[PDB]
């Protein structure tokens, strides 16, 4: 999940 | 006029606040795992929670930091808090296609 929402 | 967040209705932002960032509200970015997203600028956001500390690693947006934007009420991903730049110094990044806009 923190892979897809990094900007 | 307004955007709310899509997925429960909480109140983010407006179309007032939008921002053109070099030349343009309209950034369209990847991020490292290769997602896509519309990112509209905007000046101003509320009903959001940031989490995390900032981050400069991968910014599209050159001097600034960014933390992750949750809707504050469904915690659903809206984009990012960018700060520790200059003029303007903060601002948000939000993925469009997760807002629903509409009358005030
Ligand atoms: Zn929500």
């Amino acid at each position: 999940f923190f892979e897809q929402m990094q900007n | 006029s307004i955007f709310r967040c899509r997925q429960c209705g909480q109140t983010i932002s407006r179309r007032d606040w939008l921002l053109p960032m070099g030349g343009d509200h309209e950034h369209v970015v990847f991020n490292p795992a290769g997602m896509i997203f519309r990112v509209w600028c905007f000046s101003l956001a509320q009903g959001l929670r940031l989490i995390g500390a900032p981050s400069g690693e991968f910014s599209w947006f050159k001097g600034y930091d960014w933390t992750i934007a949750l809707c504050g009420q469904c915690g659903s991903h809206l984009g990012w808090h960018y700060e520790g730049g200059s003029q303007p110094q903060t601002f948000f990044g939000l993925i469009k296609d997760r807002l629903a806009e509409g009358p005030a």
